[PDB]
Protein backbone atom coordinates (compact mmCIF):
# COMPACT_ATOMS: atom_id res chain seq x y z
CA UNK A 1 0.00 0.00 0.00
CA UNK A 2 2.80 2.48 0.90
CA UNK A 3 4.79 1.56 -1.72
CA UNK A 4 1.49 2.23 -4.46
CA UNK A 5 1.15 5.72 -2.20
CA UNK A 6 5.17 6.43 -3.04
CA UNK A 7 4.43 6.04 -6.77
CA UNK A 8 1.31 7.90 -7.14
CA UNK A 9 3.63 11.44 -5.19
CA UNK A 10 6.18 10.60 -7.97
CA UNK A 11 3.62 10.44 -10.49
CA UNK A 12 2.06 13.66 -9.37
CA UNK A 13 5.42 15.65 -8.74
CA UNK A 14 6.31 14.88 -12.38
CA UNK A 15 2.95 16.57 -13.43
CA UNK A 16 3.29 19.62 -11.12
CA UNK A 17 7.07 19.95 -12.53
CA UNK A 18 5.63 19.41 -16.25
CA UNK A 19 3.19 22.80 -15.07
CA UNK A 20 6.14 24.72 -13.86
CA UNK A 21 8.61 24.22 -16.73
CA UNK A 22 5.12 25.50 -19.11
CA UNK A 23 5.17 28.53 -16.84
CA UNK A 24 8.51 29.16 -16.98
CA UNK A 25 8.88 28.85 -20.44
CA UNK A 26 5.69 31.29 -20.83
CA UNK A 27 6.76 33.67 -18.64
CA UNK A 28 10.77 34.13 -20.56
CA UNK A 29 8.49 34.86 -24.13
CA UNK A 30 6.52 37.54 -22.24
CA UNK A 31 9.46 39.01 -20.54
CA UNK A 32 11.33 38.83 -24.00
CA UNK A 33 7.78 40.70 -25.67
CA UNK A 34 7.76 43.47 -22.82
CA UNK A 35 12.00 43.97 -23.92
CA UNK A 36 10.17 44.22 -27.46
CA UNK A 37 7.63 46.61 -26.37
CA UNK A 38 9.95 48.77 -25.01
CA UNK A 39 12.37 48.89 -27.61
CA UNK A 40 9.37 49.69 -29.75
CA UNK A 41 7.98 52.44 -27.57
CA UNK A 42 11.74 54.15 -27.79
CA UNK A 43 11.63 53.96 -31.73
CA UNK A 44 8.19 54.89 -32.31
CA UNK A 45 8.67 57.89 -29.77
CA UNK A 46 11.44 59.72 -32.01
CA UNK A 47 9.53 61.50 -34.43
CA UNK A 48 6.29 62.06 -32.60
CA UNK B 1 10.14 46.43 -36.66
CA UNK B 2 7.21 44.85 -33.86
CA UNK B 3 5.11 43.06 -36.05
CA UNK B 4 1.60 43.37 -34.70
CA UNK B 5 0.09 39.97 -35.66
CA UNK B 6 2.81 38.15 -34.10
CA UNK B 7 2.93 40.18 -31.18
CA UNK B 8 -1.14 38.96 -29.99
CA UNK B 9 -0.40 35.50 -31.43
CA UNK B 10 2.59 35.51 -29.18
CA UNK B 11 1.23 36.48 -26.05
CA UNK B 12 -1.98 34.72 -26.83
CA UNK B 13 -0.12 31.05 -26.87
CA UNK B 14 1.40 32.39 -23.99
CA UNK B 15 -1.94 32.25 -22.51
CA UNK B 16 -2.72 29.02 -23.84
CA UNK B 17 0.54 27.39 -22.22
CA UNK B 18 -0.51 28.52 -19.00
CA UNK B 19 -4.14 26.73 -19.48
CA UNK B 20 -1.73 23.79 -20.29
CA UNK B 21 0.02 24.14 -17.13
CA UNK B 22 -3.08 24.33 -14.89
CA UNK B 23 -4.08 21.18 -16.62
CA UNK B 24 -1.07 19.50 -15.04
CA UNK B 25 -1.84 20.60 -12.12
CA UNK B 26 -5.18 19.41 -11.89
CA UNK B 27 -4.00 16.18 -12.79
CA UNK B 28 -1.25 16.10 -9.77
CA UNK B 29 -4.22 16.81 -7.42
CA UNK B 30 -6.50 14.54 -8.80
CA UNK B 31 -3.50 11.58 -8.15
CA UNK B 32 -3.01 13.32 -4.55
CA UNK B 33 -7.13 13.51 -3.89
CA UNK B 34 -6.70 9.27 -4.95
CA UNK B 35 -3.86 8.57 -1.93
CA UNK C 1 7.02 6.51 10.59
CA UNK C 2 7.25 5.87 6.90
CA UNK C 3 2.97 6.36 6.27
CA UNK C 4 3.54 9.61 8.41
CA UNK C 5 6.52 11.01 6.14
CA UNK C 6 4.71 10.06 3.00
CA UNK C 7 1.72 12.18 4.22
CA UNK C 8 3.69 14.73 4.90
CA UNK C 9 5.25 14.87 1.72
CA UNK C 10 1.19 14.68 -0.31
CA UNK C 11 0.33 17.69 2.48
CA UNK C 12 3.54 19.66 1.10
CA UNK C 13 3.08 18.79 -2.79
CA UNK C 14 -0.54 19.97 -2.47
CA UNK C 15 0.53 23.29 -0.94
CA UNK C 16 3.05 23.27 -3.59
CA UNK C 17 0.35 23.02 -6.62
CA UNK C 18 -1.58 26.11 -4.63
CA UNK C 19 1.32 28.25 -5.24
CA UNK C 20 1.96 26.88 -9.06
CA UNK C 21 -1.60 27.75 -9.92
CA UNK C 22 -1.92 31.15 -7.86
CA UNK C 23 1.22 31.95 -10.04
CA UNK C 24 -0.37 30.68 -13.36
CA UNK C 25 -3.57 32.40 -13.27
CA UNK C 26 -1.03 35.97 -12.32
CA UNK C 27 0.88 35.51 -15.48
CA UNK C 28 -2.55 34.79 -16.97
CA UNK C 29 -3.83 38.13 -16.49
CA UNK C 30 -0.20 40.03 -16.56
CA UNK C 31 -0.06 38.76 -20.19
CA UNK C 32 -3.43 40.03 -20.76
CA UNK C 33 -2.79 43.84 -19.42
CA UNK C 34 0.17 43.55 -21.68
CA UNK C 35 -2.05 42.62 -25.01
CA UNK C 36 -3.97 45.61 -23.21
CA UNK C 37 -1.25 47.83 -22.93
CA UNK C 38 -0.21 47.30 -26.85
CA UNK C 39 -3.70 47.82 -28.05
CA UNK C 40 -3.52 51.17 -25.79
CA UNK C 41 -0.37 52.50 -27.44
CA UNK C 42 -1.16 51.39 -31.21
CA UNK C 43 -4.63 53.03 -30.97
CA UNK C 44 -3.24 56.12 -28.36
CA UNK C 45 -0.34 56.36 -31.24
CA UNK C 46 -2.82 57.53 -34.26
CA UNK C 47 -2.71 61.23 -33.56
CA UNK C 48 0.75 61.90 -32.32
CA UNK D 1 -9.99 52.73 -23.44
CA UNK D 2 -7.44 51.79 -21.24
CA UNK D 3 -8.75 52.45 -17.62
CA UNK D 4 -5.19 53.78 -15.80
CA UNK D 5 -6.96 53.30 -12.64
CA UNK D 6 -7.68 49.90 -13.09
CA UNK D 7 -4.29 48.84 -14.73
CA UNK D 8 -2.89 49.80 -11.66
CA UNK D 9 -5.54 47.90 -9.27
CA UNK D 10 -4.92 44.54 -11.48
CA UNK D 11 -1.22 44.55 -11.94
CA UNK D 12 -0.97 45.36 -8.04
CA UNK D 13 -3.41 42.32 -6.97
CA UNK D 14 -1.35 40.15 -9.19
CA UNK D 15 1.57 41.24 -7.30
CA UNK D 16 -0.72 40.32 -3.91
CA UNK D 17 -1.31 36.72 -5.33
CA UNK D 18 2.51 36.63 -5.83
CA UNK D 19 3.09 37.14 -2.52
CA UNK D 20 0.16 34.24 -1.92
CA UNK D 21 2.12 31.57 -4.02
CA UNK D 22 5.16 32.89 -1.97
CA UNK D 23 3.46 32.01 1.14
CA UNK D 24 2.04 28.22 0.30
CA UNK D 25 5.71 27.47 -0.93
CA UNK D 26 7.02 28.51 2.77
CA UNK D 27 3.97 26.30 3.86
CA UNK D 28 5.30 23.23 2.01
CA UNK D 29 9.42 23.85 3.02
CA UNK D 30 8.13 23.76 6.42
CA UNK D 31 6.29 20.18 6.20
CA UNK D 32 9.55 19.01 4.28
CA UNK D 33 11.81 19.93 7.07
CA UNK D 34 9.91 18.15 9.88
CA UNK D 35 10.47 15.14 7.89
CA UNK E 1 14.29 0.67 -0.33
CA UNK E 2 11.13 2.70 0.60
CA UNK E 3 12.75 5.09 3.15
CA UNK E 4 15.74 5.86 0.19
CA UNK E 5 12.63 6.21 -2.27
CA UNK E 6 10.43 8.82 -0.04
CA UNK E 7 14.79 10.35 0.80
CA UNK E 8 14.69 11.13 -2.76
CA UNK E 9 10.81 12.43 -3.20
CA UNK E 10 11.67 15.33 -0.57
CA UNK E 11 15.09 16.02 -1.76
CA UNK E 12 13.05 16.46 -5.41
CA UNK E 13 10.19 18.69 -3.93
CA UNK E 14 12.76 21.34 -2.37
CA UNK E 15 14.14 21.47 -5.60
CA UNK E 16 10.56 22.38 -7.36
CA UNK E 17 9.70 24.37 -4.59
CA UNK E 18 13.26 26.15 -5.14
CA UNK E 19 12.09 26.81 -9.19
CA UNK E 20 8.66 28.08 -7.90
CA UNK E 21 10.08 30.80 -5.45
CA UNK E 22 12.45 31.61 -8.67
CA UNK E 23 9.97 31.97 -11.02
CA UNK E 24 7.45 33.48 -8.17
CA UNK E 25 9.76 36.60 -7.46
CA UNK E 26 10.83 36.69 -11.48
CA UNK E 27 6.90 37.53 -12.37
CA UNK E 28 6.56 39.87 -9.37
CA UNK E 29 9.94 42.01 -11.00
CA UNK E 30 8.35 41.97 -14.40
CA UNK E 31 4.87 42.86 -13.04
CA UNK E 32 6.86 46.53 -11.30
CA UNK E 33 8.33 46.70 -14.52
CA UNK E 34 4.89 46.75 -16.74
CA UNK E 35 3.36 49.00 -14.07
CA UNK E 36 6.69 51.14 -14.53
CA UNK E 37 6.49 50.84 -18.61
CA UNK E 38 2.81 52.13 -17.85
CA UNK E 39 3.90 54.94 -16.20
CA UNK E 40 6.55 55.87 -18.47
CA UNK E 41 3.88 55.89 -21.41
CA UNK E 42 1.14 57.70 -19.55
CA UNK E 43 4.22 60.64 -18.21
CA UNK E 44 5.56 60.48 -22.12
CA UNK E 45 2.33 61.11 -23.96
CA UNK E 46 1.74 64.49 -22.30
CA UNK E 47 3.92 66.61 -24.92
CA UNK E 48 3.16 64.36 -27.78
CA UNK F 1 11.80 58.43 -15.63
CA UNK F 2 12.63 55.29 -16.52
CA UNK F 3 16.16 54.47 -16.99
CA UNK F 4 16.49 52.43 -19.89
CA UNK F 5 19.54 50.89 -19.16
CA UNK F 6 18.25 49.56 -15.61
CA UNK F 7 14.79 48.45 -17.59
CA UNK F 8 16.57 46.22 -20.14
CA UNK F 9 18.91 45.05 -17.23
CA UNK F 10 15.94 44.22 -14.77
CA UNK F 11 14.32 42.35 -17.67
CA UNK F 12 17.38 40.34 -18.56
CA UNK F 13 17.96 39.47 -15.38
CA UNK F 14 14.16 37.93 -14.73
CA UNK F 15 15.58 36.06 -17.48
CA UNK F 16 18.24 34.69 -16.07
CA UNK F 17 16.28 33.45 -13.31
CA UNK F 18 13.86 31.45 -15.02
CA UNK F 19 17.29 29.47 -16.82
CA UNK F 20 17.68 28.80 -13.09
CA UNK F 21 14.19 27.65 -12.33
CA UNK F 22 14.58 25.08 -14.95
CA UNK F 23 17.47 23.70 -13.60
CA UNK F 24 15.96 23.70 -10.64
CA UNK F 25 13.19 21.33 -12.39
CA UNK F 26 15.53 19.04 -14.36
CA UNK F 27 17.44 18.75 -10.68
CA UNK F 28 14.20 17.54 -9.51
CA UNK F 29 12.55 15.16 -12.55
CA UNK F 30 16.73 13.94 -12.80
CA UNK F 31 16.03 12.49 -8.67
CA UNK F 32 12.80 11.25 -9.83
CA UNK F 33 14.11 9.49 -12.32
CA UNK F 34 16.32 7.69 -10.25
CA UNK F 35 13.36 6.23 -8.43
Amino acid sequence: HLEGEVNKIKSALLSTNKAVVSLSNGVSVLTSKVLDLKNYIDKQLLPI
Amino acid sequence: ALDPIDFSIVLNKIKSQLEESKEWIRRSNKILDSI
